[PDB]
RNA sequence: CCUGGUCCACCCGUGACGCUGAGGCGCGAAAGCGUGGGGAGCAAACCGGAUUAGAUACCCGGGUAGUCCACGCCCUAAACGAUGCGCGCUAGGUCUCUGGGUCUCCUGGGGGCCGAAGCUAACGCGUUAAGCGCGCCGCCUGGGGAGUACGGCCGCAAGGC
RNA sequence: CGUGUAGGCGGCCUGGGGCGUCCCAUGUGAAAGACCACGGCUCAACCGUGGGGGAGCGUGGGAUACGCUCAGGCUAGACG
């Protein structure tokens, strides 16, 4: 169990005889606040249980954030489908500048100070999973020449 | 017939290395084997080595890549996820030693053609001078 | 003792349909077929078994799987022959990744298996007694080695890994180490400890298979004889 | 008979002489136009016959310009792969046209299918790229108004840019 | 659709010049405004004082990897 908090709710639709059939999809983040975040993307007959699988399919779904005194390590574009998103790293006490979504996901990350933008389509669900690549592509000076050991 | 020969050697190398390849073979250029001293004097690669195709003499590239991966697409990370020309033919790109570029927030690089030498986003700072921004790796 | 059986019967395979990952392991194109380098399948075999050894004395349970005619059989004996659990029929789609709801037929199996010996069946008419009967028939028919152990793999042995790879996957996105025998119609990446080898061929898939379970139970205590191998194997 | 381009082989010659390309010049289906010739078949228009509520159509019977040729204009198009050109780099499988060899095979050029990595909104593309790159040109910037109006340039006109 | 003018872009190696490019120094860049302190009116708004930064451009000295250029050579591009 961590903080959970979703991102977005809607009720989609289908056609069949007689009538529209409905179901809903709920976008969930769960993140400890010490780097590590999830992102479920929940759908079934009703908000609950969108909401709760969301929640699920998220613990399921996680990856360690390297926070570094409070925001993150280094600059980066990452373009995820028609979405795009830039992410650069703020002097601490600076603040979560990102709309909703990259919000919402790097509160739970830990970071505390980070400079960002959505750009190309500013759908959540994409943005959403946007992040996430973004962030699962972080580097430490350790880490880095971690590889360039030869 | 290839305009700009750098611009290739870095695609040659960002392509081979985006399918995990032993070694590559970019054309004998003096310059170019530069940027490879620096992209190895930096750990980027293996290193290289000159050889002939039939009175065609090329160098030998050889790649560094991470270790294997844990679960689905279990392909290694490499070394270099990242190599873009800058300056290009169409447009030279100059700098002065205040405009040296930040290549990944310190973790990245920035080759670069100096009056005195071929140095880096480090490098040429220390020195403290400027010239053709050739480009940046990371 | 190695090469010589290996030698014998069992290398090269599959021809002009294969795959160009695999040319790592590969001597060369006689007549059509590849004929595999062995020198180098030995040396994959070692870290293999190494592994298999290195986890055989640990108290850990292995799942072998084998769909295919060509090599049903036998897995059905390496793998009793060892208590380590295993698929000979249709591997089910979302076993190890739905296991605890595939689990829940194995659940129904037994249900069954005790309702067999009872007094209950003084009643219930011929309906069920036929529909029962039947659904237990096929229970019984595919999890006959997927039941053993109410817990994950701590890896898996495979003979033709492509003609499985689904398994494969589910394995892989659940982390669980992929062992098996695989011949030129495969793509190694994806699999941790090859065995690079023919997969049709009975002869070098019961070898291979063989003295893997062997070499599972010298973890254990009980050096024997073979097991039966021969009975119409040509 | 006259003539263009293109492919392979031989390492013979030159020695970066290259790529692109505003403007310019040329070519440019069909329909259409000018002078002259030709005319079987077909056939806008046209006239009948049916069909229909009507049938300025679809179907039937006739029918001219045209379709043909020479010389000269017009210069448009779903002029389409709806994909500018040049070069480099990135798994294979399959069948097929064509060239060479100490010819079950190896190697070069072209056309198709399936597909690595990767790309894509998806469909799909995928060494014949829509992949990864560089050079140069062309062009786009919500829908209707409108490819219209005006001006200019071209054309015999219809019209075109 | 093609041909091609101007223009844009250009393989490999050695050397000379040093226009682009880069460094140093110096002139310049009024004051006001903009930023940092500190003070003056009860505060502030206004205002004073000191400090710190300014691209650009000139002159003087220097560097030569890359673009440029002249010169000598090569054969992977191109042509025969
Ligand atoms: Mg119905
Ligand atoms: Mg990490
Ligand atoms: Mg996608
Ligand atoms: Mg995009
Ligand atoms: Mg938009
Ligand atoms: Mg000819
Ligand atoms: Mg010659
Ligand atoms: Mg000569
Ligand atoms: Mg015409
Ligand atoms: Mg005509
Ligand atoms: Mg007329
Ligand atoms: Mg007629
Ligand atoms: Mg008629
Ligand atoms: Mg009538
Ligand atoms: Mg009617
Ligand atoms: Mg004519
Ligand atoms: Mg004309
Ligand atoms: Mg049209
Ligand atoms: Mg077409
Ligand atoms: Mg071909
Ligand atoms: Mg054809
Ligand atoms: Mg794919
Ligand atoms: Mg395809
Ligand atoms: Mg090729
Ligand atoms: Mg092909
Ligand atoms: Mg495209
Ligand atoms: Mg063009
Ligand atoms: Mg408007
Ligand atoms: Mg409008
Ligand atoms: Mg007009
Ligand atoms: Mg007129
Ligand atoms: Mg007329
Ligand atoms: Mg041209
Ligand atoms: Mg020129
Ligand atoms: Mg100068
Ligand atoms: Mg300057
Ligand atoms: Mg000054
Ligand atoms: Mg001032
Ligand atoms: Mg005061
Ligand atoms: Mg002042
Ligand atoms: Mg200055
Ligand atoms: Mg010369």
């Amino acid at each position: 169990d961590f903080e959970e908090k979703m991102i977005l709710i809607r009720r989609t639709a289908r056609m069949q005889a007689g009538g529209r059939r409905f179901r809903f999809g709920a976008l969930v983040v769960v993140g400890d606040r010490q780097g590590r975040v999830g992102l479920g993307f929940g759908k079934a007959p009703e908000v609950p249980l969108a909401v709760q699988k969301a929640g699920y399919y998220a613990r399921r779904n996680m990856v360690e954030v390297p926070l570094q005194n409070g925001t993150i390590p280094h600059e980066i574009e990452v373009e995820f489908g028609a979405s795009k998103i830039v992410l650069k790293p703020a002097a601490p006490g600076t603040g979560v500048i990102a709309g909703a979504v990259p919000r919402a996901i790097l509160e739970l990350a830990g970071v505390t100070d980070i400079l960002t933008k959505e750009l190309g389509s500013r759908n959540p669900i994409n943005i959403a999973y946007a992040t996430m690549e973004a962030l699962r592509q972080l580097r430490t000076k350790a880490d880095v020449e971690r590889l360039r050991k030869g | 017939m290839l305009t700009d020969p750098i611009a290739d050697m870095l695609t040659r190398i960002r392509n081979a290395t985006r399918v995990y390849k032993e070694s590559t073979d970019v054309p004998a250029s003096r310059f170019k084997e530069e940027i490879l001293r620096i992209l190895a004097r930096e750990g980027f690669i293996k290193g290289y080595e000159r050889v002939d195709v039939d009175g065609k003499p090329y160098l030998r590239v050889y790649l560094k890549y991470g270790p294997r991966r844990q679960g689905p697409d279990p392909r290694p990370e490499q070394v270099i996820h990242h190599i873009r020309r800058i300056s290009k033919p169409g447009r030279r790109v100059y700098v002065g030693v205040k405009e040296i570029p930040r290549v990944r927030r310190g973790l990245g690089i920035a080759i670069l053609s100096t009056s005195k030498g071929v140095l880096t986003d480090r490098e040429a700072r220390k020195l403290g001078v400027g010239g053709e921004l050739i480009c940046e790796v990371w | 003792v190695k090469e010589l059986l290996e030698a014998g019967v069992h290398f090269g395979h599959e021809r002009k349909r294969w795959n160009p990952k695999f040319a790592r392991y590969i001597y060369a194109e006689r007549n059509g077929i590849h004929i595999i380098d062995l020198q180098k399948t030995m040396e994959e075999l070692e870290r293999t078994f190494r592994f298999i050894e290195d986890l055989a004395m640990r108290g850990g349970t292995i799942l072998f799987v084998g769909t295919k005619k060509q090599a049903q059989d036998i897995v059905r004996m390496e793998a009793e022959r060892a208590g380590m659990p295993y698929v000979n029929q249709r591997w089910l789609g979302g076993m190890l990744t739905n296991f605890k709801t595939i689990s829940q037929r194995v659940h129904r199996l037994e249900e069954l298996e005790a309702l067999f010996a009872s007094p209950e069946i003084e009643e219930r008419p011929k309906k069920e007694q036929v529909r029962l009967k039947h659904e237990l028939e096929r229970l019984q028919k595919y999890l006959s080695g997927f039941r053993l152990l109410k817990r994950l793999p701590d890896a898996i042995f495979v003979v033709d890994p492509t003609k499985e790879a689904i398994a494969v996957r589910e394995a892989r996105k659940l982390f669980i180490p992929v062992i098996a025998l695989a011949d030129t119609d495969s793509d190694p990446d994806l699999v941790d400890y090859i065995i690079p080898g023919n997969d049709d061929a009975i002869r070098s898939i019961q070898l291979i298979l063989s003295r893997a379970v062997d070499l599972i139970i010298q973890a254990r205590g009980g050096v024997v004889e073979p097991s039966p191998s021969y009975a119409l194997v040509q």
